[PDB]
């Protein structure tokens, strides 16, 4: 069970601990995709703006992040159970605020 | 000559044209012709190795011209007392153009989904 | 030469073609032929083979040239001496295409769900 | 042959067609019998051994027609000096399908509630 | 009791303890998904838009 | 002169100018060439080595004026004894345009994205 | 599993620790943006505010920053489980438990 | 005198002008120049030796006023009941002006970002 939750932590934290950023209602030619691989290098340095013409009800929006302490609040539920069935002091499953 | 001919254009339009508007279709064929050279540069090559292909070019050649000359006047209504018709709201029609749904059937398409890549020079 | 014909669009038309609109249908049902067999490489040995199967291309040909020729001429209205009509309104600008619940009848589904699927290349 | 014939269609209509008529008639019928046997593939052994079920698909085929033959010419009005009509306004896109409701009459019907299933493999 | 709630917590922490992210309107073909697969693959490096 | 003519802007219209609107046609036909040439300082060299690019200079300029010169009087409609005709709607069509689909032709284009740049003084 | 967090969070905090700033409907001609590089220098010293000819639905817009602790409450998560399987006292991993 | 002249707004304005129409626009392109000149003191002296450079002041002066000019009566519509028109609806336009654009051909168009500096007078 404890397995399973620090392989999906370990996932989410390489696919989705971070924000994933959209724009809509901008066309890929008007940004400036180059057609033969679908991407467009931009300089990214600190506090520079983006400014598009786009128009057409066009807006940026971005998914979430996923919470990684959902994953964890389940990681301690398993290790007071695990110290509950060895009979271990709860150090050493590092359970304890005592 | 261009790929597709005035009587391609004609055939499509079920009208026999005007020694003055056969002169209109040729220069817009001429334009269909080299509008599509410059996105496919083999076009030529396809069009005289593959006669399905051809087929193609030459029906979105003549229907790229149709689209433009028809009703080119731009009237929407004509009478004298003793006749009169009254034509459909059609667009105001102000350019040559091949379709996406053209394109795609020229093996060519663009992804609507494309994307911004951050990048900053790595210290040296 | 074609698998449908122009009997098949006048049939369905329900009106004697002019020696021009005859020319326009024999022109626009190569290119609905062409169309389907485009999306369906098998078409004209499915047909033939299955006679059902060949009853709906058809069928299916006839109808995608004939809502493009219903009223090719364009008009809403005419009026000639003291007769007179006029037309229920419809689209301008038609073009040659295949409805999706004809793609079904052919066997093509189109899915209205699909993925994005998010990679990286893994390390070494 | 088709289940029903042009005498089902012309007593729900209410005139009498051309032989013009007839010919888009019998086509449109022979449309509605392909489109009843792609989803009820048992319609001809029903149709011979049940009565009532035969009747109801007799009717789902001359109503099918009927929704189309109305008025395909396509009309609003016409007059000459001394006699004139106009028609109150239906739609130009007249297209061979047969309704939910025609669907649930020969006993089948649409759920308008179902689910996705997410899916992943588990691990050997 | 409390065999039911590790299952049903387990189970969750599998399917379910992550956003499922969705896009409504855009068409498959103008996405670019592959026919025969229902899938488009896309890089996914940190901060691409 | 400039580098095309009346001819090509009769050509791709379809009925032949007065002495009056030559006069018009070949003043605009000066003003579209010194609008390309300020944007490519090149084009009189390009038009003169490659005829490709040639033939794209000569139809642009003819776009360019055809959509100014006709209809230039402004009519919607006219009546001459017993005769009658109505135009399509049109904008107040000012002032010759390039389009930004005649730019990518004529190989220069803009990007939609463009980037402002915060800057302070660095200290000494 | 812990080095591919600190690797993950590292990248974060050099590219997207910042929210993005964005703005939609603005022509680069009006903007001032140099056609042969794409950008316009500003002075940016402070307080000052910036005026704009508003485009028909001109504005300006902000992707959010990554929240760095959403990494870090996965390294703390971690460094419980190293301390666990070592069975080392506490302070040698978590630093700042006790 | 100006540097463009009635000569110029009649090769643009294809109607040829009557003695009261000449004595407006030699007043409009008094304004026009006048209008210039107080953008660019040094109009005049470019204009000397600059041939490509008198094109564009001269156009752009003989474009400022057609657009004044052009159905300066402001009709609508007019009949004798043997002849009849009615024109397109233009804007009812009541001074001279040079476009954003024109402005840019000129050389000297002018940036939409600008900024308001905050400042306090620093103590002593």
């Amino acid at each position: 069970a404890a397995a399973q939750i620090l392989m999906n932590m370990q996932g989410t934290a390489n696919l989705m601990a971070i924000p994933q950023r959209l724009i809509f209602g901008a066309k890929p030619e008007e940004l400036g995709i180059n057609a033969e691989t679908g991407q467009r290098m931009f300089d990214a340095y600190m506090a520079r703006i983006l400014a598009f013409e786009g128009g057409e009800g066009a807006h940026a929006e971005q998914f979430s992040a996923a919470e990684l302490r959902n994953f964890v609040d389940a990681l301690d539920a398993l290790d007071r159970k695990a110290a509950s069935y060895s009979g271990l002091p709860p150090q050493y499953l590092s359970s304890s605020s005592d | 000559a261009t790929l597709a001919t005035h009587e391609d254009v004609t055939a499509f339009w079920a009208r026999t044209p005007t020694a003055e508007e056969i002169v209109l279709i040729n220069r817009r064929l001429a334009q269909a012709e080299r509008m599509l050279l410059r996105a496919i540069p083999e076009l030529l090559i396809k069009a005289s190795s593959d006669p399905v292909f051809r087929a193609e070019v030459i029906d979105i050649e003549a229907e790229a011209v149709l689209r433009l000359v028809r009703n080119h006047e731009g009237y929407l209504s004509e009478t004298d007392g003793n006749y009169t018709y009254m034509l459909q709201a059609q667009d105001p029609n102000r350019k040559l153009e091949i379709l996406p749904e053209e394109w795609e059937v020229l093996g060519i398409v663009r992804s609507g989904l494309g994307i911004l890549v951050p990048t900053v020079v790595l210290p040296s």
